[PDB]
């Protein structure tokens, strides 16, 4: 049975780590503030996947394959302010500065300081293990920790361990210095990242906004629809069962990634129902699906049914109340979707639910849409790059002018790749 | 197939190297001579991996009222002198694997 | 989304055009006899594939995208005696000779007079159309227009568009000089169309007889038959939903043509039940399916069973009562089939039901059997020219006596080819 | 979000250039309530394709009768000044794209 | 519709045969005394593929396609004893030595001397089929007759007629010169059967033990385990129907062999429910399939989960309460296997029940765990053969020393292969 | 469509070369005339293969009871003078191919 470290780098990274380790608790049935179980029970599930078991039944405890790295002190201090015992001490490193949203601060400056703890901390965690599986990085990538020390560390994870396939979940700025943040990051993101699926915050706003009826959104409503989606796709990684389809990390970007130059994911939820309602209304199979592959339901802003489909995983979860029904709709879409590079399409099923929702279902797709998103992101970089906005403040910290051009190139070759691959 | 008493629990069970299934029951439980011939089956399967234990609480009253148990019959599993898992009622021979397979 | 032109030429052809094109309105709640719909409603479906719309919605229409062709007006006269408003007047192309029965005035005589104009009516529709998806050449090749005409303006098509895929649907006739003219046009169909879908006019005949008890059974009889197997097979191109399995003409020929070589299909439909109780009598899945593949049900004198099936579709629309049924006896027919040459086994839903039945099928199959039909036809061909029975007929019209030779022996290299598929 | 009166359907439907869908609707109504959020979806994602708006009936009594409305929620699909296509009562946001996609 | 003749040699054959056609004719309502049917009536099913008819249908007599080889005579009497007028009395051959657990006897000696008579019952067999499908011959290789003779008409039948897939059903000994003629044996099976299916006697007492609380298991007890199984493998072959999957043994051992080097199969059924209970207390879907694919459910002392899957066929009959469930549970087994050489998983369907069960399974396997039931043998014969315990016995029968351990490395080349797919 | 007497069944049918299928009927059965079409289409498809014959078991009252015919539709299949098989009762045209295709 797989086991995997989950590593969250700056404030979105730890801020969705939190809530997302709630979350796995709760499924798992750990006590959420202690690692602990009710006397004499076991967790549900496949829980030595995500978490690791110390000492003796009595006075013992479950603890989350985890480290959290920040160099502002405040997010990490939340964490331990609202998380118990839970984490191991020893996993969540901070330092005393931010990066004042400056990549090269992350990626040359204080973040080489604090690399040597991180890695050291990783490889206790790694040895730990029975059987590696992935090492999946939550992070945002406008700021300068989460981009820079992200970058840095996905580097360095594949420099020294190689094959452990690596998955960036990477948080997308909204339409400040963001844009140069971004662009820097996708460089790492596309050489060395196995794959990267991205939650793009502009999407992310609109639904809790449009879906949800929240006048102004906060970060706390845009992580639920992060951590939902999280669940699930790690659903088939943390459960065992009769009709449970297990898939690893390896398995699922096998499918997902049909290149290499082409591992940029996004994906949808449903049901997006508001949580004001959540277990008394439900969507039928019909309208979840239907919901499901709507252009209003990705965790992107842009419409995968313009673009192509490159591969594709429905991964499903909870209550089936009409497999025949479930089968039809799903062959009928596979028969409706654009195509380009052959296609996959895989249907994996999770019995155990979530716990906001009887059933519910993530859609993680390889579409050429996200050439939109990226795009958006580009134009932004280089309305502020042609006038050299706050170009001092990347020059003065170890960057030179020539390598951020070959950075803009960079994300411009990931960019073309996926535009290529549409026509 | 392991009996045991108060008096033998201690050694057989918590001094005991190695994981040790131990099922609580009694003559006058219908769900308890269900599970009789599923007990069997593992027993021979999780060769030196376990070993399958019983107590009947009609003639040992003093040991299950230590480990909290609500009815019978209850598997308990331990490891050192401790309780890692807890299975309450009869069950099939294949939930009950996949119950042994994760602790 | 597709659009198809259909066109029609022949006495056989344009009585089977009139009464697929009513049909068609039904299903799409177009009005038959006038081109429109309630005041304030659109037609039903994906109407777009085969009607273009002209002018705004008060006094506007829906347009049949139909051409029809005859040198004998009766025919075509008596189409606009019966359809109102619904066809374009200037798609309605005739002359006044018949062709007599006679091939040769259809390809070289009356026929190249008539194709200019023809040929300019399909530039006119082509154009108009946002994505041309197939063209359906709808005739008899017993007589002379169908055939000849037929069979120019297929080569027409090809020479001039190339890409854009050509069926014909074809009549074959019942055991005069037809056994001439079908072979004539059968090079054509071989050389030219994409694919062709025969309809055996022996078969229909014995099928209204026996199944729906006409002691004398009428051409109107035999035109109900193929109009509910073209409904069938187009209803794939003309709905779309949850569950419709939209398939293209171009898909579907894919799917059903190994070589160019093997591109003659044969159909079979259920239910075969009497219109007399169509709604009142039905069948459940399990005789429907049975039905389909029964050698009595094929719309070809032969027996696909004794053959061997090169490919195949199997075409559902309408109500679903048991989906596991359905899925269970397709695949037990799939293992069941006879087979070469690698086969293809498609499954097709759409679910929108036809105007007369809650459900039916179309069983379209590349099957070698079909060798049997042809070789009926070749032998009264061979029995007439060993003794050149109305050969002046075609002698003093153009055609060769060698040059007929090469086109009995044409047929032939495809009555082998369908033989040795076989063996 | 387009609200028209009686006054002002000429110029905003009638003399408009591309398609727009009006929603004839009530307070009183239930399901017309029920597919408000809905049409403000539409409203983003057929930005430039179409033009959404909504007509009170009670405050504009004079529009609906012209069109032959039967009752409410009623979709009515404008091009120029014509009646495209028809939509009668609440639906998914599902099938009111399909009836989009089609027109 | 292919024909089947089942050969069944020496003392464990043949009492398995006798269970097996009596079993046989029971579902196809053949009289198992007599080989006649009630007046009028023929049998269920496609009889004719185990069956042939002698004469009118007044007096005539359905009779199985069997021989019947033994040397020593009382089991052929025994035979005779219990089974009236059914088997074709030239078919039931024997002599007066039993081999006295001495395969060389059956190979070289006695055995040689049966040959022509049992090939000349062969030949007639043979030629008035239809369409002869395969060979299965059935015998325990532990002894000398069913190792020796067996061995040696395995290779006879494999020269004279070629192309005929032979299959082995071979019995093992449970843990005396058994190690030795189980050894010499598996050479023979290694080399010349098209496939070999083992049913382990350690395994079946076991299971007749546990499942079925037999203190003392007698071998009518573990030939009930292995008829079920043999029925069930060959109900595709038996029967038709709307919903029947009809297999081949041609088309099933080309599914379970990936290449001529692994040809040796073992299988699993369910229900185990004991006999006693057998109609009146059924098993649920889930927990039949979950019992079949269970290690304690194999006809072979060893753990199929501890392995890998080379290929796989799962032979289902009878009544289907939930196919959406059934196809959920076997894709989920199918994601779940530990897997090598690319894997097959076939499924098969008989509407037909067997006699005892309303429905049962039969799992057929490719499996590398082989290997331990294998090795277990091996160990067994090199304990003796390291101090020559009963050599003489052999080496005065005609087998030279050097020979047989060309015979011990053979068998060693086949566990080495299978070791070789596992890693 | 073969019609039968007691008196030519002895030629028509026993003496007959090839397989035969006897359809035993009456006018007052409604299951009888249920497969009356039935019959007709397997006339067709088993040329050569099978003559299909039918014996109004009212006016021919002396043959059935020889056969051990318990009801109407009897069909029988007879090869040379001897019944092969039986079918009791009405069918589907796919469950009596089957049965004609096995034997
Ligand atoms: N979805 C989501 N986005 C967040 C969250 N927190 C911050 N963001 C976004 O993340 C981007 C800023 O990145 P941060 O992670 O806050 O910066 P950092 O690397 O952690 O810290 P510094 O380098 O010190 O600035 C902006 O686009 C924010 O809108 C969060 O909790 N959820
Ligand atoms: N199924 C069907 N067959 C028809 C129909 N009308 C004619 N036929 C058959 O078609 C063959 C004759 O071809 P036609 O289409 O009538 O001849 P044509 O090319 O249209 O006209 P001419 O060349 O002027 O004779 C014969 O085999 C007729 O039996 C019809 O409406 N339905
Ligand atoms: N499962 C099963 N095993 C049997 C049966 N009869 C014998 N055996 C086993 O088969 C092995 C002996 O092989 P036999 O078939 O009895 O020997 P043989 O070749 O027939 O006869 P000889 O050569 O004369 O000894 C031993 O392992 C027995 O335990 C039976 O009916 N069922």
């Amino acid at each position: 049975v797989n086991n995997t470290i989950v590593v969250s780098i700056g404030q979105a990274g730890n801020q969705i780590a939190a809530s997302f380790w709630k979350t796995v608790c709760l499924e798992h049935g750990i006590d959420p503030l202690t690692g602990q179980t009710a006397p004499g029970v076991a967790p549900r599930g496949n829980w030595s996947s995500f978490f690791s078991k110390l000492g003796e039944s009595s006075s013992g405890s479950y603890v989350p394959r985890a480290i959290m790295v920040d160099l502002e002190p405040s997010v990490i201090d939340n964490v331990k302010a609202t998380s118990g015992s839970l984490f191991n001490p020893a996993n969540l490193i901070s330092r005393t500065e931010g990066a004042g949203g400056n990549f090269a601060v992350g990626y040359l400056g204080a973040g080489r300081e604090v690399l040597p703890e991180v890695m050291s901390r990783l490889d206790y965690e790694i040895d730990k293990c029975d059987n590696v599986g992935g090492i999946i990085v939550l992070h945002a990538i406008g700021g300068g920790t989460g981009s820079g020390f992200g970058a840095l560390l996905i580097e360095s994870l594949k420099e020294k361990y190689g094959e452990i396939p690596v998955l960036s979940c990477a948080v997308l700025p909204s339409p400040v210095t963001e844009p140069y943040n971004t662009v820097f990051a996708l460089n790492t993101l596309r050489r060395s990242a196995d794959a990267c699926l991205i939650f793009d915050n502009e999407a992310l706003f609109d639904l809790a906004h449009r879906k949800w009826n929240i006048e102004s959104p906060t970060v706390d409503d845009l992580n639920l629809l992060i951590t939902e989606a999280l669940a699930g796709i790690t659903a088939s990684m943390r459960f065992s069962g009769f009709l449970t389809v297990e898939i690893s990390l390896r398995e699922l970007l096998t499918n997902l990634v049909p290149q290499p130059s082409l591992h940029f994911l996004m994906c949808a939820f449903a049901p997006l129902t508001p949580p004001d309602r959540s277990k008394f209304e439900e969507l039928g199979i019909e309208e979840m699906i239907k919901s499901l592959f709507d252009n209003g339901s990705v965790f992107a802003a842009c419409s995968p049914m313009e673009g192509r489909f490159l591969s594709t995983a429905v991964l499903y979860r909870g209550i089936m109340e009409d497999k025949p029904l479930a089968d039809a709709a799903l062959a009928a879409m596979r028969e409706k979707l654009p195509l380009t590079i052959p296609t996959a399409f895989k249907i994996g099923y999770v019995e155990q639910p979530g716990i906001s929702h009887r059933k519910s279902m993530v859609l993680l797709a390889n579409n050429t849409e996200i050439a939109r998103v990226l795009d958006r992101i580009c134009h932004n970089f280089d309305k502020l790059w042609q006038r050299k906005a706050f170009a001092n403040w990347y020059l003065n910290e170890g960057m030179s002018e020539e390598q951020i051009n070959v950075l803009r190139a960079s994300a411009q070759e990931l960019v073309q790749s996926y535009q290529v691959a549409e026509e | 197939i392991i009996h045991l008493t108060d008096d033998s629990f201690d050694t057989d069970v918590l001094k005991a190297d190695g994981a040790i299934l131990v099922d609580f029951w009694a003559e006058w439980c219908g769900p308890c001579k269900m599970i009789a011939p599923i007990l069997d089956e593992i027993a021979d399967e999780y060769q030196g991996k376990l070993t399958v234990a019983k107590l009947n609480i009609d003639q040992n009253p003093g040991t299950a009222p230590k480990y909290g148990i609500r009815g019978i019959p209850t598997l308990l599993l331990f490891k050192n002198g401790e309780v890692a898992a807890t299975k309450v009622g009869a069950l099939s021979k294949g939930q009950l694997k996949e119950f042994l397979d994760a602790n």
